[PDB]
């Protein structure tokens, strides 16, 4: 749920 | 100065997302279907169609194909698939060429759905836009 892109 | 001749309106960005199990995870991260829509709030806080924009362009992360996606009809719903949230830029174009506003949005997977409100300043010098603004509050 906290996955994020650079 | 020139900013006096404007009114403020609150727009509400509405995001939803869920996992697609039939899509193989990327580096163990599941791929999710996500959607964004945009509505306008009136002076009582009810959602109404954001007809003050004649165009919305979602500026997606460049890991997406053709990452600049144009929509012309409310609620300007975009749907995509991904694996990692990101800040994206939403360009909203007011009627009658009255101006572009760039709205920062955060696409994330913390909730199944979540809404974010943004205040924009809108000029009062374009008759067709001014008549449209009357639907959502005082002008």
């Amino acid at each position: 749920q906290t996955a994020r892109k650079s | 100065g020139s900013m006096v001749a404007t009114v403020k309106r609150t727009i509400r960005i509405k995001t939803q997302q869920h996992i697609l199990p039939e899509v193989p995870p990327v580096e163990n991260f599941p791929v999710r279907q996500w959607s964004i829509e945009i509505v306008l709030l009136d002076d009582e806080g009810k959602e109404i169609p954001a007809t003050i924009f004649d165009k919305v362009i979602y500026h997606l992360h460049p890991t997406f194909a053709n990452p600049n996606r144009t929509f012309t009809d409310p609620p300007f719903r975009i749907e995509e698939q991904g694996w990692a949230g990101f800040p994206l830029d939403i360009s909203v174009f007011l009627l009658e060429k009255a101006g572009e506003r760039k709205i920062p949005h955060d696409l994330n997977f913390l909730q199944e759905s979540y809404e974010v409100e943004h205040v924009i300043q809108i000029p009062l010098n374009k008759p067709l836009l001014t008549e449209e603004l009357a639907k959502s509050g005082s002008t």
